[PDB]
């Protein structure tokens, strides 16, 4: 109903999010890359102006 | 092959050698790691052009985070045209299984107005979502 | 490497410096001008509440962006003085 | 057990009290189970509470006098839930007013103003205006005279507080010592030369040998009858540098520019 | 009210009130948690001594307090210190708080000692009380009857024991399709959560053995395993089963699935082995 | 007629509920359910206060009631019964949903999802008690029913955040009942209240529900200021982990207020001063916040006097709070003048008004600071000044007495002087030319870092709602 | 150091204005967002018809 | 039948309830964290897009 065979609702949310947190490591990887991109783009703003 | 690449003076032969090393170190992941480091360390563009592809094929279809990081850094950080291009195309091979993440990672490269980058960005969407279309992929290519 | 090297000021350029007269000139020019960019920005931002950005820029002289122009002038002297102190103190402490 | 302690206090024996209390600690458990712990208070529990309170109380005043400040605090702490609750039904008592006065002297003889005012706030809510300050006035006037900085007033109050012979006097002798120690931090800042007669006068002494004795212990070098407060400052400053913390404690001209630089390029 | 009485009692050196005080402090613990946290090293002093039998009670105060202070790891140490008195703290509707953190704590240790050697449950590096807590939480999933939840915590926790036993007991033939379903859920989560090569090969290879003992098994389940691991040995043994049966249709089916799915290098060694194995030329 | 007014109100409530229920069915979110909930809470309270009493009864009847109908009914009979609006078809309906709690679905019992409904019936009743504004028994009944119910099951992120707003009402009704009357049995009920608060925080700790966590902390702090357990509270504040990035600004103001009161009593007035100015800035200028502002601004004037900083004359005039801040105004003029004689008058005249604000405990400490300010006047006016002269102006008792006042005061460095015993004068030592020294450098360093931190706040905030709008279908 | 202080602070002025500006951009884009939802209702049905 | 107002049937449906907060805390912690990183990556994109 909503509290009967609750251990079967429990297993599908647990499974599904576990798969996505691997793929959500690839999105923080991206955060890390674009911290560097702006530093490379700041020297290239300088070179373009040069 | 690696050493012969420096001996040869014909450019086509270097190109051919560089990517063919990638093909031999296919499917071998973290055992190919030593080779990856020499190819990137070079001052010859062809050795870097092939360097990107070695990461792509060894870590192919497994979304290993270390592989994607190298390919990203190198794409941006080298001024040499072949070198840039090659790194971008490499991403699709790696992220073949988890193509969910590909359009959001490569939005960046299509933002930038360098042409060689942009050529490879398209190709990366081509490879990655080859199997089945992703509506987002098409939208970024328009 | 030959190409890259064009200096004997690779190690003789951070401890080496320009007199403090010249740093007093940069400080005095920089502060004095930023008042003028700041007075145009004040006339400017009596607006910024009408219709269309593009119009405001013509009529009340939003051109070149005075908001951007003040940021640039502040950033250039700000970064320069950190260097000016940074080299100054480095010499006093290491040399004696 | 219970009743043998009662008559031990009446005698004026306070060692007898202290000695006899470890049995009664067993029997205080039986008493703690008798109350429900202030979940509900009836007139059954009001009789049980009298027993309970009684054991702690007569013991607490006795600890003072035998120079067992630690035991005193322990006893005092147990009372606090009974005093909190249940007001005007054996919770505010003649005895409460007496024991709060002595407690406040005890906090004061540590020379902490932090606990004192914190405790003072607690009292506003209970007894301090119900039965008033009239015996609770002694630590509160004393606290006053040192906050403004009149040590004459404090000294005088304390001198008449040796008229009050019971257990307030056990704290008098500590607290006279405390005014001196307080004054001796002050004098470093005030003076750099004082005569030997003047150091004596200021610290409320009448014996020159006692002045010079205190000076050893308080770490002053009186050489030729003139104090050198400045020597003393030097040593005190140096020690706080000497323990590591120290590059960023000092700060460097070079280091400021480095901090600012990284923030802009991050 | 205040915890100030309770401090007084530990500070007293009559033993009876100290015993008492351990009991009373744990009654009001999640109310007077800040006050008694300051004078919690006292409570620990009584635990170290060997004059007391109320060591467990004393440990128990600290675990409840330490959570509330904000350090989760320190709680776990004192709970395993106390020994028992914690199987009534899984069935609280107000404290499962200490228990969950312990489950996480095992995973940090378990990763480290898997890579070195497969077995490490005979090692004393993992605390035994901690091992128990993991194993009983999982048993608790299998009590309501759900093997999906039991497989998930064991996979994270790097267990060969738990996963082995759950699939073994989940052969009893209540519905053939049902048992095969659980083994897929295991193959999928393995690929998608774990890409650390050692544990992945192992759990996957393990599955092959349980499928084939059943008097009916789907072979799409079986084939998935071979192709990830790339073993011609699994492939040879799979065929040798069907050569016992002499059943035409099964032998043709697996072969079509194989050629498409499997990599070129694997098929090339495989045919040479079946040829000296003996086969009907139809499969070849 | 009367029924028609409850039905028109009810349908507003149902859309807001329907709208939250879908967002939380997809995957739990915090802020998006939060924004919806905050609007609804205000409207419901205004509709229940002005209109009917059984407008709450209607909703409770209409949906499944676990016990709420019976509980509502008990309340309504005491303040004038109600038996109307009990009709069928306003009780065989379960409102309109697409199928999430639709009339056919709920009767059929393929689903039953009383969860959120339970949470909304509790908000209705909890507001109604506070709208009635009656204390006694009515308060007690409200606390009993709702609290154990919410704790038998484990709450979702959505339900937990709702229950923080329920808790408020509980504390507030109970607290006023206790301050109206002195009943000996209430002290014992306060212990039960204390226990419940801290357990609510520990449950919420596990679920990372940030608003719940912050809201509870404020109440516990209040409860200490009322009982005098300042003593406990020193402990409490050093072990908080209060949220700032994910909570309402009303909580953030309240929090800042409490700290200054507690810090001030421990004779730290430096930190006291920084914390109150922050609470004022969070708190608006409206008459909706009016009693908050009055108390906060009392404490700020008193803080600056405790420093010896002294508030300006500007402050009291530009505020329109002149009559309320009158005891503080007279204080500020008094301390400045260094008049012991005036000061004795000021705290005596105004005694009662000060004690109600519980700044009186702080105020008594100024009879001393009145003296220290006064001798500071003397050393500024006169650089070198005889011991005798000082005794004459402020009615001090001996040369020796004033020596000693000044000895304490210059340890704190107020006066910033030193006594020569051998000539008989008190000499201030300030002459500036501290531009030469390294002191300004230290100051300039601090200013920059307050600025770098402001850049960080700007960066995190600015770009974050842009990122949402792009994802959103709007171009 | 004092010139550097005024300048850091000048740059902070400039940025708090850029903070308010983008915040106005968001207030504006809110209207567009509301209007878009009612509008997308009409479009869905048409594309399915074809 | 059974309710979310309270638990119904002790140590049967409260046996199921009893194994639930162990699962949910893990991912509830993961939700709040990966929502602020997701917003953050887009923040630093926005920044390098104007540059």
């Amino acid at each position: 109903n909503n509290n009967s065979a609750l251990s079967n609702v429990n297993s599908d949310i647990y499974f599904k999010l576990k798969k996505l947190e691997k793929e959500y490591e690839l999105l923080t990887l991206q955060e890390d890359y674009i911290k560097d991109e702006q530093r490379h783009l700041k020297r290239e703003l300088k070179r373009a102006q040069e | 092959m690696f050493t012969y690449s420096q001996e040869t003076q014909h450019g086509n032969i270097t190109r051919g050698l560089a990517v063919g090393l990638a093909l031999i170190n296919y499917g071998r992941q973290e055992l190919a790691d030593d080779l990856i480091t020499k190819m990137l360390a070079s001052d010859e563009s062809l050795l870097r052009y092939g360097g990107a592809f070695t990461i792509a094929l060894a870590y192919a279809g497994t979304g290993n985070n270390s592989a994607v990081k190298r390919l990203l850094h190198v794409a941006v950080s080298d001024s040499n045209d072949d070198v840039r291009r090659a790194a971008v195309i490499a991403l699709g091979f790696v992220l073949l299984r988890d193509y969910t993440t590909v359009p959001r990672i490569v939005q960046l490269l299509s933002k930038s107005h360098n042409a060689h980058v942009r050529c490879g960005t398209a190709f990366a969407l081509g490879i990655a979502c080859a199997g089945k279309g992703l509506q987002s992929a098409i939208d970024v290519l328009d | 490497k030959m190409l890259m090297n064009l200096h004997k000021e690779q190690w003789q350029s951070g401890l080496k410096m320009y007199d403090y007269e010249e740093k007093e000139e940069s400080n005095l020019a920089a502060t004095k001008s930023m008042v003028k960019i700041a007075e145009q920005y004040s006339k400017r931002i009596e607006e910024e509440k009408e219709l269309t950005e593009e119009e405001l820029k013509t009529r009340y002289v939003g051109r070149q962006d005075p908001k951007k122009h003040l940021s640039e002038t502040a950033d250039e002297t700000l970064e320069n003085n950190i260097v000016s102190v940074l080299t100054a103190g480095v010499n006093s402490v290491a040399i004696k | 057990l219970t009743k043998s302690l009662s008559i031990a206090f009446e005698n004026g024996d306070y060692a007898a009290c202290e000695k006899l209390l470890p049995p009664i600690k067993i029997e205080l458990i039986k008493n703690n189970l008798l109350i429900p712990d202030l979940s509900i208070q009836n007139d059954i529990y009001l009789n049980d509470l009298m027993i309970t309170k009684r054991i702690l109380e007569v013991g607490a005043l006795a600890s003072i006098q035998t120079f067992n400040f630690d035991s005193f605090e322990n006893y005092f702490n147990q009372l606090k839930p009974y005093y909190f609750s249940n007001n005007h039904k054996l919770s505010e008592s003649d005895k409460k007013s007496k024991l709060i006065s002595l407690y406040l002297l005890n906090l004061l003889s540590q020379n902490n103003t932090t606990k004192f005012h914190s405790e003072l706030q607690y009292l506003d809510k209970h007894i301090k205006n119900l039965e008033d300050d009239s015996l609770l006035s002694y630590p509160i006037k004393l606290d006053r005279w040192l906050m403004e900085g009149s040590y004459q007033k404090a000294w005088d109050l304390l001198q008449s507080g040796s008229q009050n012979i019971s257990e307030f006097d056990s704290f008098t002798d500590i607290l006279k010592s405390a005014i001196r120690d307080e004054i001796a931090k002050n004098t470093e800042l005030s003076y750099d030369f004082l005569p030997l007669s003047n150091i004596k006068a200021l610290l409320f002494f009448n014996n020159e040998k006692e002045t010079e004795k205190f000076a050893l212990e308080r770490n002053w070098p009186i050489v030729n009858s003139k104090v050198y407060f400045n020597n003393q400052s030097k040593e005190k400053a140096d020690y706080e540098d000497e323990m590591m913390h120290e590059e960023d404690q000092k700060t460097n001209i070079i280091e400021k520019a480095m901090d600012y630089a990284i923030s802009i390029e991050n | 009210t205040t915890a100030a009485p309770l401090l007084a009692l530990l500070r007293e050196n009559q033993d009876s009130v100290k015993t008492y005080a351990l009991e009373s402090i744990n009654n009001v613990v999640d109310q007077l948690w800040s006050e008694i946290s300051n004078e919690l090293p006292d409570i620990e002093a009584l635990y170290d001594d060997d004059t007391f039998s109320d060591r467990e009670m004393a440990a128990l105060i600290a675990s409840k307090v330490y959570y509330n202070l904000g350090e989760y790891e320190s709680a776990v140490k004192y709970a395993l210190a106390a020994k028992d008195r914690f199987d009534i703290d899984e069935k609280s509707q107000f404290v499962e708080t200490i228990v969950s953190k312990s489950i996480e704590m095992y995973v940090q240790e378990a990763s480290k000692q898997y890579t070195k050697d497969e077995q490490f449950y005979t090692k004393d590096i993992i605390d035994p009380k901690l091992t128990s807590i993991f194993e009983r939480m999982i048993e608790k999933c299998l009590k309501a009857s759900e093997l999906k939840l039991a497989l998930g915590i064991a996979l994270e926790g790097y267990r060969l024991d738990i996963i082995e036993s759950a699939l073994k007991s989940k052969l009893d033939q209540d519905s053939t399709s049902e048992n095969v379903k659980i083994i897929n859920y295991l193959l999928t989560l393995a690929i998608t959560t774990v890409t650390n090569s050692k544990f992945r090969s192992s759990i996957l290879r393990k599955s092959f053995d349980f499928l084939m003992n059943m008097p009916n098994c789907d072979y799409l389940t079986l084939n998935k395993v071979v192709v990830n691991l790339n073993d011609a040995g699994l492939a040879l043994q799979l065929f040798k089963k069907l050569k016992e049966e002499n059943d035409e249709g099964l032998s043709a089916q697996i072969a079509f699935d194989l050629v498409s799915s499997a990599s070129q290098q694997l098929l090339e060694i495989l045919v040479t082995e079946l040829t000296a194995q003996g086969y009907d030329p139809a499969l070849l | 007629l009367h029924h028609s007014e409850k039905k028109y109100a009810e349908e507003d409530q149902v859309q807001e509920l329907l709208k939250v229920l879908n967002e939380i069915s997809k995957t739990t979110l915090t802020l998006d359910p939060r924004y919806i909930w905050r609007s609804l809470k205000d409207l419901s309270s205004l509709r229940n206060q002005e209109l009917l009493n059984a407008e709450t009864l209607c909703f409770t009847v209409n949906v499944l009631y676990p016990d709420s109908s019976s509980f509502k009914k008990n309340l309504l009979k005491f303040i004038t019964s109600n038996h109307k609006s009990s009709v069928p078809g306003s009780a065989e309906l379960r409102n309109s949903y697409p199928a999430s709690f639709y009339s056919v679905n709920t009767e059929k019992k393929t689903i039953e999802v009383t969860a959120e409904i339970n949470c909304f019936m509790h908000l209705l009743v909890q507001l109604f008690l506070w709208d009635s504004k009656e204390l006694e028994q009515l308060v007690e009944f409200n606390r009993k029913v709702v609290i154990p119910n919410l704790l038998c099951y484990y709450n979702l992120r959505s339900l937990n955040l709702i229950n923080a707003k329920l808790w408020f009402y509980i504390y507030l009704s109970h607290e006023t009942l206790a301050r109206s009357s002195e009943e000996i049995n209430s002290d014992n009920q306060n212990i039960i209240l204390r226990s419940t608060m801290m357990k609510f925080l520990k449950i919420a700790s596990l679920k990372h529900d940030n608003e719940t966590k912050a809201m509870l902390i404020n109440l516990i702090l209040r409860d200490f200021l009322n009982n005098g357990e300042v003593d406990s509270a020193s402990d409490f504040i050093s072990k908080l982990e209060y949220p700032h990035t994910d909570v309402s600004s009303s909580l953030e103001a309240r929090y800042f207020f409490y700290l200054s009161k507690i810090n001030a009593i421990q004779l730290d007035y430096s930190t006291a001063n920084e914390y109150i100015i922050a609470a004022i800035r969070k708190a608006p200028h409206n008459s909706k916040s009016l009693g908050f502002l009055q108390q906060s601004n009392k404490l700020h004037c008193c803080i600056q006097l405790l420093m010896g900083d002294i508030p300006e004359l500007s402050f009291f005039h530009q505020s329109n709070m002149q009559k309320s801040l009158l005891p503080y105004y007279h204080l500020t003029k008094a301390v400045k003048l260094g008049d012991l004689k005036k000061f004795t008058s000021t705290i005596t005249k105004y005694k009662q008004l000060l004690l109600k604000d519980d700044t009186y405990q702080l105020c008594v400490r100024l009879r001393s600071n009145v003296i220290k300010t006064g001798i500071r006047i003397i050393s500024l006016t006169y650089k070198k000044i005889s011991l005798r002269d000082i005794c004459l102006k402020l009615n001090l008792d001996s040369e020796q007495t004033v020596e000693y006042m000044v000895s304490r005061a210059i340890r704190d460095g107020v006066i910033e002087a030193k006594i020569n015993h051998e000539d008989g004068f008190i000499e201030t030592t300030e002459l500036l030319n501290i531009y030469d020294s390294e002191d300004p450098q230290q100051v300039f360093d601090e200013r920059i870092k307050f600025a770098n931190q402001l850049h960080d706040e700007y960066l995190v905030s600015m770009r974050y709602p842009e990122d949402k709008k792009t994802q959103q279908n709007e171009k | 150091i004092n010139i550097s202080n005024n300048l850091q602070k000048a740059l902070t002025v400039k940025t708090n204005d850029e903070l308010m500006v983008i915040y106005i951009s968001n207030l504006v884009r809110s209207i567009i967002a509301f209007d878009d939802l009612i509008e997308n209702k009409i479009q869905n049905k048409k594309i399915q018809e074809q | 039948m059974t309710a979310a107002v309270t638990s119904s049937n002790i140590v049967l449906e409260t046996h199921e309830s009893g194994i639930k907060p162990y699962f949910e805390q893990k991912i509830q912690e993961t939700e709040l964290k990966i929502r602020s990183k997701t917003e953050n990556v887009r923040r630093l994109e926005a920044q390098r897009n104007a540059l």
